[PDB]
């Protein structure tokens, strides 16, 4: 009687949805074509007698993923009408998906949210991924929160957000739409998570020793940290955690709730055997400054609260050893006004494998959500590079053209100024 | 005692300027890094002064 | 009644316990695994003395093993009769001394010496009557000289008035194991004397030599001299385990055998001692006893008794024999070697006899004297001690730990003073 | 819960780790693929169902004897991400390993080896392997030492270096890097082993009988050496040895720590069984000047401190009998201010045979490390051969360009002045 629905929204999204969605089915035991050969409530509803359906939407202007979908090995799974395709793209354009095109088709997005809710009777919340990069991704991922905060009211929304990185870029006019989305989503969404590709190559050049990787590669890592964020609610568990039990615990205030993950370990099956993966040295391996999931370095801030969960055969007093090692060290230090800032999840189910991937097959996992004060990086980077060409207004005229007005721009670059004071106003001791 | 090598003095003034080349070397590689950051700033409070007068002049 | 508790430190009192508990367990019929099998009366009446009783019949030496590193008491374990001892006794660090005293006495073992010390007054408080406490170290080591000569002191701190006995392996140079063997028997000796109430020392060359000559056994390993030595400890405390003409508790041996509190170290011999071959010519009568009893080479140290002065002796007679015989052959000895009696105290031996012979045997004989020929020890150590000194060798490493020069000077001057002052009585006349 | 960790740097380092670990795998019945068919744990850590790891790190910045490694019978013994390796080699440059190439590697060897300390529980100390006269094992020896001696303090560091022969050489500018190594590891390794080829050559043509000997043979007497060293920490003895005490008993002085070898019996199969390799005979063979592991002569000097370890069914008294006679001798004469030099240590386990190889199976052998002044000698022929190309500066300028000052080998000479001094006056008699 617990339920969630997940929203995919542009390419990056569609593609990443794909990625968690061959994960849950392989976890739950359906095959492809949705048919079995009590847990499986929380991400599928029964038909009655056979197939499941699972409780997720993918939208997108562009047809071409959605039309991959719908030719694959998973075309008889999602149900036919609930992969909303549209005609154009908004083309890396954020006016365009969020007066021109996007207001058409998000009504019918709406419908179909209203169809799904009336199902789940104990809806615990929303779950949402979006490349924030992307005219159409962040344009309509900015309108439905909007449409759902209102229709909704107190519901639970998280945001798994992949920011571009430091440096690498795939478009040019990506800082715009970027800070736009995060105006738009900073008064709108509980939880936003940081994803950025640099920190998830290194992490994969680094540990699973690949020097070619492609995108399936980082989508299946996030697939991965997504099913251990969600086990605790379909699966029997010493210490359980659940969704609701967040804004209690990992956000001190209303605007500061943007995170960043870490997942350990991280080995492939040619050298993992050889050593006997301790809870101590992957918690170890877990708060290395390397090993995060976002390029931003903790060592340059407090951290705030640190939620980190663990799964397989872990035992608690072996967790608490673990925890007071931490707090030992001196290279991390936690902000004043914060005690204790841990909060742990223990749950038996040990995580599952796709074959033909990368990781192997292990008893023992742990994933953290950490809230620190060093995320002010990135937003004093974005702002650097927005204000660059917003200087000689370079581009605007492509949205100026599209119902966006002038002064638009200008109130986004204040909410992150605000934003960036508030985040020194916190750090600071008392 | 010690050490009276009786080098070639051509050849202790070779040491000596490479000595210094590596010196100089070394000397030259961190102050243009640091002037890179120094220059990095700046750039910010004129960009922030621009966009400080065009917000107001939006209101 | 009056029973007491058996302490143990080092790898050498560890050994010489795992022989010592063996003798008593095979002299009172107890099996390996605890439990009674013997055949007489007498053999459970005063079992109280060194084993307690648990749950289920079976019996527990109320002994206490403690080391500085853990290699030899899980060795101990394995070894037969291993089984007996409560595994809540065995205390250990994870360190070692390196047969430093220093590291053994100032930093690690005092940090150490509070787990062993709640045992230890556990196991006395809870007792019907103490008697007293028997120690068995070697001073030839670090972690048993330090620790071992701290938990004197500190044992005499909380009972002044119970007696305390140490059965001490001083090194000797002629059979050497190492370097360091002059600076912690000088150190040891310096506390020793200050605390004991008896001490006994034992050398591994008489032993050897004893072997050699009088057993004639080919190879000699350290089961035989840990054997001889049981077999020596088990003697003293005979009587106060079974009925006698004369029972002679510790105390009565203390009171007869130390004219003045600071001259407390006595050497001893196990008589008789014959070799295989020869079990058979030998007759046991009370002249064959005494004769090999006072003999020059049975002693277990090399000191040359026929190099200075009795200032007293003991006997405790096992078996049933008459004791007109033992007195008048006690007078006889006394007679024929009135030149190595000091004169001005008459009567100086004392006789003790035991109805209880020894497993395997029909007579025997400790023998226990106090004699001026013990200075020629000291005098070597002392040799040696201050030739190693006066360059300062190895003395960066006991100066590295908080000890300083001074303690040495003092040790050195203390035990000087003690060789003098227990020679002046050997010229003393009345 | 007693544990030892090696590292082996350079291309002999590698080499004779390759040596030992053959030889550790057959003792403890580890196959090579590092599966069995309780004393593994001092090597080897489980990791918990089925292989064994080795606590061990090859270090390299040449990469061919890695990749030789890594392909031959043992490469599913290492663990695949601890046999660090470069790019580009020292080229036999001091200079190049300790300032330009070593830097950019020693943080992933200290990272490693943080990785293999937090394993461990009952850490013993250290052990380290390099080939003295050559860039990178010099250059990364010095890095890796003076990191560890600040990581960790008073943790204790073995070095078996391989200095170069009096006259036989490979090299032509090694006794440039020797000094500066001596120099490096003169105040920061605890214990220094001399291990030149020339006296294991002549120790291989005279009782091997090869004449055409390879550096494998050098190796595998190299490895049975580090075996009888460290017997002690992992099998059952009457007299045990700590790798912690021997700067109690070896190291009469901080400065004093370089001591030479020797090893008994060395002896082929063809000849072996003809004569019974008593105790005596091996222990007379140790001592002589010619079977010395390093090309010094002990004739010429004095004697310190001897520890020896004997292993087999060797029994102590045995060993004392074969102390006096060497005692009696008039060739051997021992220093002045110690009257006892010798430290004995027995255990039970015979040395193990490796197939293929040169040694028989033998029953009882005998390893001496001893601590003498004639070590003088080889200090003085570097410290000529030095001097005699460092009058005219020659090859000075591939040192110079790699980062390194003038003035850099000055002091390594004035610190051999120092060490040749102060060995001349710790030899005078008082
Ligand atoms: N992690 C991850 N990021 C992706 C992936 N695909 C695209 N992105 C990111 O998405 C950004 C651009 O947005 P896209 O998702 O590609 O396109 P969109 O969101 O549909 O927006 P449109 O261009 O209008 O179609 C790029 O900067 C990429 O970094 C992916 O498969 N995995
Ligand atoms: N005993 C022994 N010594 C060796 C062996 N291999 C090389 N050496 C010695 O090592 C010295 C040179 O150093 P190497 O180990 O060969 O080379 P390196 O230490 O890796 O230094 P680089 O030349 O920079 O690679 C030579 O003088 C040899 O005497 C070996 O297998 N056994
Ligand atoms: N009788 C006997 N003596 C031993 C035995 N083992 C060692 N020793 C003696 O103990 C001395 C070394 O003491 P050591 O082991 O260093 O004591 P520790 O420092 O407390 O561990 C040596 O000189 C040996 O003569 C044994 O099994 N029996
Ligand atoms: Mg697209
Ligand atoms: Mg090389």
């Amino acid at each position: 009687m617990r339920e969630v629905i997940s929203i995919h929204v542009g390419q990056g999204g569609i593609q990443v949805g794909n990625a968690c969605w061959e994960l849950f089915c392989l976890e739950h035991g359906i095959q492809p074509d949705g048919q079995m050969p009590d847990a499986f409530n929380t991400f599928f509803s029964e038909t009655g007698a056979g197939k499941h359906v699972p409780r997720a939407v993918f939208l997108d202007l562009e047809p071409t993923v959605i039309d991959e979908v719908r030719t694959g090995t998973y075309r008889q799974l999602f149900h036919p009408e609930q992969l909303i395709s549209g005609k154009e793209d908004a083309a890396n354009n954020f006016a365009r998906g969020h007066y021109t095109i996007g207001k058409e088709i998000v009504d019918l997005c709406l419908d179909r949210i209203r169809k799904l809710a009336d199902n789940c009777t104990g809806l615990q919340g929303f779950l949402v991924f979006n490349s924030v990069g992307g005219g159409t991704g962040s344009g309509l991922g900015s309108l439905l929160l909007e449409r759902l905060s209102v229709d909704y009211g107190k519901k639970s929304k998280l945001g798994f957000t992949i920011y571009p990185s430091p440096q690498v870029s795939t478009a040019v006019v990506e800082p715009y739409n970027s800070i736009l989305s995060t105006h738009s989503l900073l008064e709108h969404t509980d939880v936003a998570v940081m994803l950025d590709n640099e920190a998830i190559y290194d992490i994969c050049r680094r540990n699973l020793d690949i020097e070619r990787p492609t995108y399936t590669n980082l989508n299946r890592l996030i697939a991965q940290v997504i099913s251990s964020l969600t086990a605790s609610l379909r699966f029997d568990g010493a210490l359980n955690v659940d969704i609701t039990e967040f804004q209690t615990n990992l956000v001190p205030y209303p605007r500061i709730h943007f995170m960043l993950s870490s997942y350990a370990p991280i080995i492939s099956a040619e050298k993992a055997y050889h050593e006997q993966l301790s809870v101590a040295e992957i918690t170890n391996s877990a708060f290395e400054p390397a090993n995060m999931m976002a390029k931003c370095d903790p060592r340059h801030g407090k951290y705030m609260a640190c939620s980190m969960m663990y799964r397989g055969d872990v035992v608690p007093k072996d967790v608490n050893a673990s925890i007071a090692t931490i707090k030992t060290k001196r290279t991390i230090q936690f902000v004043d006004w914060c005690p204790t800032g841990f909060k742990v999840g223990i749950n038996y189910q040990p995580p599952t494998v796709v074959p033909g991937g990368d990781l192997a097959k292990v008893m023992r996992a742990v994933c953290m959500i950490s809230n620190s004060t060093a995320i002010a990086e990135v937003f004093s980077r974005l702002d650097h590079k927005f204000d660059l060409m917003y200087a000689k207004r370079a581009f605007v005229h492509w949205y100026v053209g599209e119902g966006m007005e002038e002064g638009e721009f200008s109130e986004a670059r204040e909410d992150l100024a605000a934003l960036e004071k508030d985040y020194e106003e916190v750090g600071i001791e008392t | 005692l010690l050490r009276n090598p009786k080098a070639d003095p051509k050849i202790l003034k070779k040491l000596q300027e490479i000595k210094v080349n590596y010196e100089n070397r070394e000397e030259k590689k961190k102050l243009e890094v640091v002037k890179q950051e120094q220059e990095t700033q700046k750039e910010k409070e004129v960009l922030r002064k621009q966009l400080m007068r065009r917000s107001l002049e939006q209101g | 009644m009056r029973e007491i508790v058996h302490i143990q430190g080092g790898q050498c009192g560890n050994q010489i316990g795992a022989k010592f508990w063996e003798v008593i367990s095979d002299e009172h019929g107890i099996d390996p695994t605890g439990t009674y099998h013997g055949d007489s009366d007498l053999q459970l009446e005063r079992i109280n003395v060194y084993y307690n009783e648990a749950t289920g019949g079976r019996y527990v030496p109320r002994a206490i093993l403690m080391d500085l590193e853990p290699g030899t008491m899980d060795s101990v374990r394995a070894g037969p009769f291993g089984q007996l001892f409560r595994p809540d006794n065995f205390v250990f660090g994870q360190t070692g001394a390196g047969n430093n005293w220093a590291k053994g006495h100032y930093t690690e073992g005092a940090e150490l010496i509070d787990s062993v010390l709640d045992v230890v007054r556990k196991e006395a408080e809870g007792c019907d009557c103490l008697q007293g406490f028997q120690i068995t170290h070697s001073l030839g080591g670090g972690t048993g000289s330090g620790m071992g000569t701290l938990l004197i002191s500190k044992v005499r701190e909380e009972y002044p008035d119970r007696i305390m006995e140490t059965f001490s392996v001083v090194p000797s140079p002629k059979v050497s194991d190492t370097v360091v063997e002059p600076y912690n028997a000088t150190l040891s000796v310096h506390q020793l004397v200050e605390n004991a109430d008896e001490c006994m020392v034992i050398d591994n060359e008489a032993l050897y030599d004893i072997c050699f000559r009088t057993l004639k056994l080919t190879t000699p390993t350290y089961g035989d001299l840990n054997h001889l030595v049981s077999a020596a400890m088990s003697g003293v405390t005979c009587c106060l385990r079974f009925p006698g003409q004369l029972n002679s508790d510790l105390r009565k041996l203390a009171v007869n055998l130390i004219p003045f509190p600071r001259l407390h170290f006595f050497m001893i011999g196990f008589a008789p001692l014959t070799s295989r071959g020869s079990q058979q010519y030998r007759a046991l009568t009370v002249p064959e006893l005494t004769q090999q009893m006072f003999d020059a080479k049975n002693m277990m140290c090399a000191a040359d008794p026929r190099h200075g002065r009795y200032l007293t002796a003991s006997a405790l007679f096992r078996g049933r024999m008459s004791t007109k015989e033992v007195d008048e052959q006690m007078l006889n000895v006394q007679n024929k070697n009135s030149s190595y009696f000091v004169e001005w105290i008459p009567n100086n031996i004392k006789s003790s006899i035991c109805d209880i012979p020894p497993k395997g045997l029909k007579m025997a004989v400790t023998f226990v004297g106090n004699s001026t020929a013990i200075q020629e020890m000291f005098k070597r150590v002392a040799e040696q001690f201050t030739a190693m000194f006066r360059r300062k060798a190895f003395l960066h490493w006991y100066t590295g730990e908080g000890m300083d020069e001074m303690e040495f000077t003092e040790a050195e001057s203390n035990m000087n003073d003690l060789v003098s002052e227990y020679q002046q009585y050997q010229d003393a006349t009345a």
